[PDB]
RNA sequence: UCGGGGCUUAAGCCCAGCGCCGAAGCUGCGGGUCUGGGGGAUGACCCCAGGCGGUAGGGGAGCGUUCCCGAUGCCGAUGAAG
RNA sequence: GGUGAAAAGAACCCCGGGAGGGGAGUGAAAUAGAGCCUGAAACCGUGGGCUUACAAGCAGUCACGGCCCCGCAAGGGGUUGU
């Protein structure tokens, strides 16, 4: 009969953003949300390390994009359907741009958004220097 | 002679009642409502018993592939590794191994890293 | 009858979940200075009368 | 101890004087005749009724000490419903129930 | 010491001691088998070829026994069909004993 | 809004290679039933090979309800039916 | 259409205007109390165990986990978080 783990430990984690493809990066992210790179990977718990990110305000991502590649929101309201580029994201609250991608590659379910929360993510550096500061790339 | 109904429909009744109890509301309450739900729970079972196989199957993957991983090579040759090496031994559930007992795994890593060229 | 009609009828869980607000509230009360018995507050009650 | 009193056939809806029996529930003897003294709904006269009877039942009864009882439970369960005939519109006609109630309250020694 | 044992078309984790219930087997019903069948170990046995030429696992029949019964319940709609099945597996229970090799 | 996130020497398109994932298909292990074929003199029973999605519909084998013979019987207050 | 073998149909006391109850008493039984044998289901209610106020639902099913409960015990029952 498969192998159930117990109450475990979080591992705290520090990625620098900067410099990272966005998509690319929030892939990687995501995993480690879940568990999913720990052999005792549990899909119904919530194991995932608690990333962390800075910098987020410099992560590159290809193409035009930027100019292009727009976030829509949606009012409950007639016309209540806003667009705003990438650009002006970063312009102003830019940790969103990463957060958005992270959230959007984990599972719907409630699970998914506790795992949500372990994400932390800061324009950067600095930080809550809370306990471990686990340099990661 | 007549045959009343008497006992005989009361007691199919009680007992399709007594499979549902449980249930929420009219559906464990009233016969007709719970038969019918009763007719898919029958079904799920069967079917999610095929997939119950098909998931364990999954989840271990994913144990062993994480083991790999962190263990230099991934999945997808450490399979082949061991297919080649001969060691069609561990069952990907027995390779819960990676979980516990990690320096079998380890042993079990290089054997494929062996296999492979 | 004519024209709106319940689609269905309402659970035993929806009805009673309505009438979440219907408990009622016991009567405020306070003891009299003239007897030790109770009585509504800002009323003169029997059984004891007022001081003019 | 505990002792019981039953007022069975009171001509009211039991969803109704139900409203009053919950006010009560597990209160003391003393506070509840004041909070039926004091309630402003038709069940309380019957519902103190009992209440009142209970009380006698327990002391001369089961030498239960008056000023030392209170209401260990209590409910209110259905009757047999008095259907009667209501002249509608157009000549149509329906039955109204005339509902009724089955009170029961069980005081209980407080302690010892 | 570990013992990966395959028998009944299925393979266990093994520990001497450890009682175990398996793919119903043709044996005495007290008698003893042992797994001829068997992969790793304690220290690392690790079937190099599939099994390890050379090695055993002793292990008791404690006993045959059916399963608790499953009903599989067919059933297909807008056409009356409906089926049901009884179904309880047959097994066997094993003592583990010895496991040289 | 490409299913979504998201992707630009690609997570797009094309050419070549190796490996993996994967369905109730196939394999293994156990069980059931049918048919054919083998021993069982034997009724029993075992062995081997194969078949078993299904509506209209045809065929086969059963379960339960009331009553009758079995009843001048047997069970029943140490408790019938329900 | 049905109390019970028999009315033995509940004196008397207590709360109540009464109804209806609580004692007492009858009986094998009063959960046989008078529309009274047995008294199923829908339906209504009181108590208790598990559970629920960031969550999108043919209401189940599979897995794991927690709480409660029956065998001190390997087991099983209830519940439902994911
Ligand atoms: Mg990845
Ligand atoms: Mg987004
Ligand atoms: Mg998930
Ligand atoms: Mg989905
Ligand atoms: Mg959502
Ligand atoms: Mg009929
Ligand atoms: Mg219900
Ligand atoms: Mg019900
Ligand atoms: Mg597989
Ligand atoms: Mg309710
Ligand atoms: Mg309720
Ligand atoms: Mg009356
Ligand atoms: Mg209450
Ligand atoms: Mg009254
Ligand atoms: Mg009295
Ligand atoms: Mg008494
Ligand atoms: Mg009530
Ligand atoms: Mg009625
Ligand atoms: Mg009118
Ligand atoms: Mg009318
Ligand atoms: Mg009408
Ligand atoms: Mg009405
Ligand atoms: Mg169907
Ligand atoms: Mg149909
Ligand atoms: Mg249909
Ligand atoms: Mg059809
Ligand atoms: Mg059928
Ligand atoms: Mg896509
Ligand atoms: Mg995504
Ligand atoms: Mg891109
Ligand atoms: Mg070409
Ligand atoms: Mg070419
Ligand atoms: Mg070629
Ligand atoms: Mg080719
Ligand atoms: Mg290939
Ligand atoms: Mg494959
Ligand atoms: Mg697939
Ligand atoms: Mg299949
Ligand atoms: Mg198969
Ligand atoms: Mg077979
Ligand atoms: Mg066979
Ligand atoms: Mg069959
Ligand atoms: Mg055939
Ligand atoms: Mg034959
Ligand atoms: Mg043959
Ligand atoms: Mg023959
Ligand atoms: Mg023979
Ligand atoms: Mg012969
Ligand atoms: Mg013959
Ligand atoms: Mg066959
Ligand atoms: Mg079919
Ligand atoms: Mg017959
Ligand atoms: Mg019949
Ligand atoms: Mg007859
Ligand atoms: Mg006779
Ligand atoms: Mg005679
Ligand atoms: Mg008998
Ligand atoms: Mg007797
Ligand atoms: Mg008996
Ligand atoms: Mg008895
Ligand atoms: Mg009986
Ligand atoms: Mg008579
Ligand atoms: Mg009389
Ligand atoms: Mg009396
Ligand atoms: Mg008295
Ligand atoms: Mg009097
Ligand atoms: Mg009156
Ligand atoms: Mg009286
Ligand atoms: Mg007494
Ligand atoms: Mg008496
Ligand atoms: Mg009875
Ligand atoms: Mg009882
Ligand atoms: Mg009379
Ligand atoms: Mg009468
Ligand atoms: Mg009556
Ligand atoms: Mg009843
Ligand atoms: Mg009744
Ligand atoms: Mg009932
Ligand atoms: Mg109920
Ligand atoms: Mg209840
Ligand atoms: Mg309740
Ligand atoms: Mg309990
Ligand atoms: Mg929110
Ligand atoms: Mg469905
Ligand atoms: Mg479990
Ligand atoms: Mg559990
Ligand atoms: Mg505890
Ligand atoms: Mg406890
Ligand atoms: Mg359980
Ligand atoms: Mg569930």
């Amino acid at each position: 009969k498969t192998y159930v783990p117990k109450q475990v430990e979080p591992r705290w984690v520090l990625i620098d953003a900067e410099g990272k493809t966005l998509g690319r990066l929030a892939t990687k992210i995501a995993t480690l949300l879940r568990g999913k790179h720990r052999p005792d990977w549990t899909p119904n718990v919530a194991m995932g390390d608690f990333v962390v990110v800075v910098n987020a305000d410099k992560i590159r991502v290809t193409g035009k994009k930027l100019e292009q590649k727009i976030y829509t929101r949606y009012s409950g309201y007639p016309g209540g359907l806003k667009k705003i580029p990438l650009e002006k994201m970063l312009a102003t609250h830019p940790e969103r741009v990463l957060e958005h991608a992270v959230k959007g590659m984990l599972p719907k379910g409630p699970l998914g958004r506790r795992l949500f929360k372990r994400l932390k993510v800061y324009a950067g550096p600095d930080h809550p220097h809370q306990a471990q500061r686990p340099e990661k790339l | 002679p007549r045959a009343k109904t008497g006992v005989v429909r009361r007691r199919k009744h009680k007992k399709i009642l007594k499979l549902a109890k449980g249930y929420w509301g009219l559906r464990s309450k009233s016969f007709r409502k719970a038969r019918e739900t009763l007719f898919a729970a029958g079904n799920y079972a069967y079917a999610h018993r095929k997939r119950r196989k098909r998931d364990f199957r999954r989840l271990w993957i994913v144990r062993i592939n994480a083991a790999c991983r962190q263990h230099g090579l991934n999945y997808s040759t450490f399979i082949h590794g061991l297919k080649k090496a001969g060691i069609e031994v561990d069952r990907k559930n027995l390779a819960d191994l990676a979980v516990r007992e990690p320096q079998v795994f380890a042993e079990l890593v290089e054997r494929a890293k062996a296999a492979q060229g | 009858a004519k024209h709106p009609v319940p689609k269905k009828k309402t659970s035993k869980a929806r009805r009673d979940a309505r009438r979440s607000h219907h408990a009622l509230t016991p009567p405020i009360l306070v003891p009299c200075p003239e007897c030790k018995a109770m009585k509504p507050p800002h009323t003169v009650c029997p059984e004891c009368g007022y001081y003019a | 101890m505990e002792a019981k009193a039953i007022a069975r056939y009171v001509r009211i809806s039991p969803r109704k004087v139900r409203l009053v029996v919950d006010l009560i529930r597990g209160k003391s003897l003393e506070e509840a005749r004041n909070i039926l003294r004091y309630t402003n709904k038709r069940g309380a006269y019957f519902v103190a009724k009992v209440l009142e009877s209970a009380a006698a039942n327990a002391v001369n009864n089961h030498d239960m000490l008056e000023d030392r009882l209170y209401v260990k439970a209590a409910y209110v369960d259905e009757g047999p419903a008095l259907k009667r005939v209501l002249p509608r519109a157009r000549g149509r006609a329906d039955i109204i129930k005339k509902r009724t109630s089955h009170i029961t309250v069980i005081l209980g020694e407080k302690h010892g | 010491m570990f013992a990966i044992v395959k028998t009944g078309g299925k393979q266990y984790r093994v520990e001497p001691g450890l009682k175990l219930r398996v793919e119903k087997l043709d044996a005495e019903p007290g008698a003893t088998v042992e797994l001829p069948v068997l992969l790793l170990g304690g220290e690392k046995t690790v079937v190099g070829t599939p099994v390890v030429e050379g090695a055993s696992v002793v292990a008791e029949v404690l006993g045959h026994g059916r399963g608790k019964k499953i009903l599989v319940s067919k059933f297909k709609a807008k056409v009356q069909y409906r089926r049901k099945k009884g179904h309880r597996q047959p097994y066997t229970e094993l003592l583990i004993k010895e496991i040289r090799g």
